[PDB]
RNA sequence: GAGGCCACAAUAACUAUAGGCAUA
DNA sequence: GTATGCCTATAGTTATTGTGGCC
């Protein structure tokens, strides 16, 4: 097995449990029953000090999700300037992605000893009546990022026949999930994802679709004072990320105390201003481009009707992608499937995951964010208190 | 036999090399006599120079510093069980083992760490080294070292019998089963004889208390549970000690009494106050602890949770942002009843309290019963979706349902969309001085009018807050206001039915007589008519 | 050798992130 | 111009007091 160690002054993970729901412990029992015998895990004493949460999913029975967040920053030197798994600059171009689980190529291998202690988890009981069932690992975790890292050796050897037959399509491996790039169409796109299904058993998404999309400004016919005020305000406040916007011969139209209600003709230098004010924002943003050593964050907007705005940035107001998601539904399960879409666009572009700021309250994410997740990973997120110029200003964003 | 668990101390560290104070004569003679006992049973061994460790006599000696340098284990004690968790039984009995830490074994390397001196009389001469041989009182791993040895020697007696529910807790085991009370006796008498292979006594049945058990302050029988009876003591001098423990006791009574309110006490220990500072009680508070007083005359009783039906949780509002709930799943037998009170002071209106109760009893019921409950809440399903859907945060409820139990939930006002066609137009502003905590609040209006008055000491939140306080005032029933303040324009958008400040909720009221108001924000420093004229005027003595 | 340990609560104090206002 | 100064949020954290316990 290959050694792992943390930084020289680092802890291992010692993360409370979040409390489960009995349909989910009975069936985590029963997973790791049958982990248990097939070699998997093992229980552990109380000298163990360290813990990881567990919880459970659906995920298309039920399924374990282990919540390494905590252990991956622990060892990130080791999985990401060591044995890290470089990007392909040409997934994104691919006019077609789809996804593979390879979660099980991980149980055959073996896992350094002298680690184990730190990939400690309990399974809790209701109402503490029992004491909490202790694992730890003995193989190669899923989520955990030294898993792939380490497997990355043997994972370039098993695809090579795959990718010498074929060194057009590009293939791409974050954590347990494979990305297939391609140009071919869609009957030659599956067929192609079947075969390499079968290649591997021996052992949906277009990234061209997505696109940063223009804002646009009313159009009216008689701008009233009201109006004007509602449209100065939004566009100060764009003059962050767009410095070229202007509202100075729209307040000239404003002099003295006028009723709301009242008509103002426009002038033609207030017509000009507008005019180009569209101009900026019908064409691109420029001086963003993306950094690999800074984290990427994600933010997400309530806009009612359940649909959504999320802009995807590493400095305030220097947006890398914007974009709009719309949907027997609640706001729950929508911003669930937010951040899935968000983080897998954002796997595909950069071969990170953002750091989401969640526009809900602690308390309740954690109480259900579990029952429509789906993905192996999971994300570091934040909650915060959207303000209002935010929400009003990424509405005008236009539809596809 | 018992196999002992590794310890290690933690990286870095030595062992314990603290001095032994001389004792007196009458003290030494105790400890020999009891020393020789535990070496005659094999608890503790002679030892000789070999040992560079020692810690002092004292629960027989203290390991304060041992257990600093004891490595870290996963704590058995994660939370206690609450008695509205635990399934009704026939036949409940409690055995509590005796020599409990005597038979566990200590890993072999660490023994040395636990050396200790009984010092000589005279002194001058050299005192008897022991060291332990099983696991210690005191000692920062002997809990969770015992609990994983008596949880493996019950795993082969639970496996043999299913249905009998031991619940291990310290050197207590809780034994209940649905067996008629001599079956049921039959079972104890097995499990005395298997407890006894690994050396672990427990008292016969002669011996074994009857129900109801005293269990971590609650008063535990077969059919149901209670707390043991609240005394808060009566007196005109309130020290603020006094209402530390008055809170106390009520907080620990909310759970089985319901609406207890406490808020109205707790105000009262804001800020800093040495503990017998003789503060005299609000009178309003005086109000609310003669409810509590009151309500704890009644007799209450909680019941056991019956898997086989639904849960139900019914909140009512006790106002001044108090919330109190009871969960019960046959009508007026509760599991148990708790209060919620946002104390934060946020301007929070009602129906954002309620979601955020509703959330901390989802929380609980996972904790206790594993699923979450059906909810019985005062408040109209339109009026939720109207204000959740407005709203700038996504919630989620699980099922819940309207019940009619006054005082409702209402949002008070209701703010127009759009502009008001024939009203009036008032733009207003307010400026302060930090230096000299001074100000003025105006405005301005399209009709000609306009007003500015000065205030004293107060801040640039407060003034823009008595501006709008002064364009409601002097105003008809329809008026348009336009802002230059985020503060003020948020600050009433949500609605705090609630506040300390009593100029916000003055305003509330202004806003509930009016028929419609539309609020309006500008920004700042722009060339914006009517914002630029009344921030002339609000500005003039102040900047 | 001036009790530690757990749950909950209240009070106080300080870290980050975002926002606001103000002033130089 | 670029920095500090004061408030509000969403969170995290260390300390005290208290209720109920235990050793
Ligand atoms: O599930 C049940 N039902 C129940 C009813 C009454 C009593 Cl008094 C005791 C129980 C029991 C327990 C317990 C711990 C809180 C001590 C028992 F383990 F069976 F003792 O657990
Ligand atoms: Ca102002």
């Amino acid at each position: 097995t290959v050694p792992v160690k943390l930084k020289p002054g680092m802890d291992g993970p010692k993360v409370k449990q979040w409390p489960l729901t009995e349909e989910k412990i009975k069936a985590l029992v029963e997973i790791c029953t049958e982990m248990e015998k097939e070699g998997k895990i093992s229980k552990i004493g109380p000298e163990n000090p360290y813990n990881t949460p567990v919880f459970a999913i659906k995920k298309k029975k039920w399924r374990k999700l282990v919540d390494f967040r905590e252990l991956n920053k622990k060892t990130q030197d080791f999985w990401e300037v060591q044995l890290g798994i470089p990007h392909p600059a040409g997934l994104k171009k691919k006019k077609s992605v789809t996804v593979l689980d390879v979660g099980d190529a991980y149980f055959s291998v073996p896992l350094d000893e002298d680690f184990r202690k730190y990939t400690a988890f309990t399974i809790p009981s209701i109402n503490n009546e029992t004491p909490g069932i202790r694992y730890q690992y003995n193989v190669l975790p899923q989520g955990w990022k030294g898993s792939p890292a380490i497997f990355q050796s043997s994972m370039t050897k098993i695809l090579e026949p795959f990718r010498k037959q074929n060194p057009d399509i590009v293939i791409y491996q974050y954590m347990d999930d494979l990305y297939v790039g391609s140009d071919l169409e869609i009957g030659q796109h599956r067929t192609k994802i079947e075969e390499l299904r079968q290649h591997l058993l021996r052992w949906e998404l277009h990234p061209d679709k997505w696109t940063v999309q223009p804002i646009v400004l009313p159009e009216k016919d008689s701008w009233t004072v009201n109006d004007i005020q509602k449209l100065v305000g939004k566009l100060n406040w764009a003059s962050q990320i767009y410095p070229g916007i202007k509202v100075r011969q729209l307040c000239k139209l404003l002099r003295g105390t006028k009723a709301l209600t009242e008509v103002i003709p426009l002038t033609e230098e207030a017509e000009l201003e507008l005019a180009e004010n569209r101009e900026i924002l019908k064409e691109p943003v420029h001086g963003v481009y993306y950094d690999p050593s800074k984290d990427l964050i994600a933010e997400i907007q309530k806009q009612g009707q359940g649909q959504w705005t999320y802009q995807i940035y590493q400095e305030p107001f220097k947006n890398l992608k914007t974009g709009k998601y719309a949907r027997h539904t609640n706001d729950v399960k929508q911003l669930t499937e937010a951040v899935q879409k968000i983080t897998t666009e954002s796997i595909v572009i950069w071969g990170k995951t953002p750091k989401f700021k969640l526009p809900i309250q602690k308390e309740t994410w954690e109480t259900w964010w579990t029952e429509y997740w789906q993905a192996t990973w999971v994300p570091e997120w934040e909650f915060v208190n959207t303000p209002p110029l935010v929400k009003l200003w990424y509405q005008l964003e236009k539809e596809p | 036999p018992i196999e002992t668990v590794p310890v290690k101390l933690k990286p870095g560290m030595d062992g314990p090399k603290v001095k032994q104070w001389p004792l007196t004569e009458e003290k030494i003679k105790a400890l020999v006599e009891i020393c020789t006992e535990m070496e005659k049973e094999g608890k503790i061994s002679k030892i000789g120079p070999e040992n560079p460790y020692n810690t002092p006599v004292f629960k027989l000696v203290d390991f304060r510093e041992l257990n600093k340098k004891t490595q870290d284990f996963w704590e058995v004690q994660l939370g206690i069980p609450h008695p509205a968790g635990l399934k009704k039984k026939k036949s409940v009995t409690v055995l509590d083992v005796g020599d409990a830490y005597f038979s566990v074994p200590l890993d072999e390397d660490f023994r040395k760490y636990t050396a200790f001196t009984i010092p000589s009389i005279n002194n001058e001469t050299p005192g008897i080294r022991y060291q332990y041989n099983v696991l210690p009182q005191g000692w920062k791993g002997s809990p969770a070292i015992f609990q994983s040895s008596m949880t493996k020697i019950l795993e082969p007696f639970r496996k043999q019998n299913p249905d009998i529910v031991i619940y291990q807790y310290m050197d207590d085991l809780y034994v209940g089963s649905d067996l008629e009370i001599g079956q049921h006796r039959t079972k104890i008498e097995e499990l005395r004889q298997h407890l006894l292979r690994w050396g672990l006594t427990t008292p016969d049945k002669k011996h074994q208390k009857e129900p109801p058990f005293l269990w971590m302050g609650y008063e535990l029988h077969p059919d149901k549970w209670t707390v043991q009876p609240i005394v808060l003591p009566e007196k005109d001098s309130w020290t603020v000690n006094d209402i530390q423990k008055l809170v106390g006791k009520l907080n620990w009574a909310s759970q089985i009494y319901p609406g207890i309110k406490v808020r109205q006490l707790c105000k009262l220990l804001r800020g800093t106050k040495a503990l017998t500072e003789v503060i005299p009680l609000t009178e309003e508070a005086e109000l609310e602890l003669a409810e509590n007083r009151e309500i704890l005359k009644e007799p209450v009783h909680g019941v056991y949770y019956d898997p086989s039906k639904d849960l139900i949780a019914e909140i009512q509002k006790q106002g001044q942002g108090q919330w109190t709930y009871q969960i019960y799943q046959e009508p007026f037998k509760n599991l148990k009843t708790g209060k919620y009170a946002r104390m934060r002071g946020a301007h929070t209106n009602d129906v954002k309290q309620l979601t955020e109760a509703v959330q901390k009893i989802t929380t609980e019921s996972i904790v206790i019963w594993g699923k979450t409950p059906k909810f019985k809440l005062p408040i109209q399903k339109e009026t939720w979706e109207t204000w959740w859907t407005e709203y700038w945060q996504a919630t989620w409820v699980p099922e819940w349902e309207f019940v009619n139990t006054p005082p409702l939930v209402k949002l008070w006002y209701q703010l127009e969309k759009e502009p008001i066609v024939g009203a009036e137009t008032f733009y207003v502003d307010g400026a302060a001085s930090r230096e000299t905590k001074l100000g003025k609040a105006g405005y301005v209006t399209n009709k000609g009018r306009q007003k500015v008055v000065t205030l004293t000491d107060t801040t640039n939140q407060k003034t823009e807050l008595q501006a709008i306080h002064l364009a409601l005032q002097d105003s008809g029933l329809e008026v348009n206001i336009v802002t230059d303040s985020q503060y003020a324009l948020g600050i009433i958008q949500a609605q705090p039915d609630q506040s300390e400040s009593e100029l916000v909720n003055q305003i509330i009221e202004q806003l509930i007589k009016k028929e419609k108001v539309y609020l309006a924000w500008v920004p700042a420093h722009k060339g914006i008519g009517g914002n630029e004229q009344v921030d002339k005027l609000v500005s003039a003595g102040i900047r």
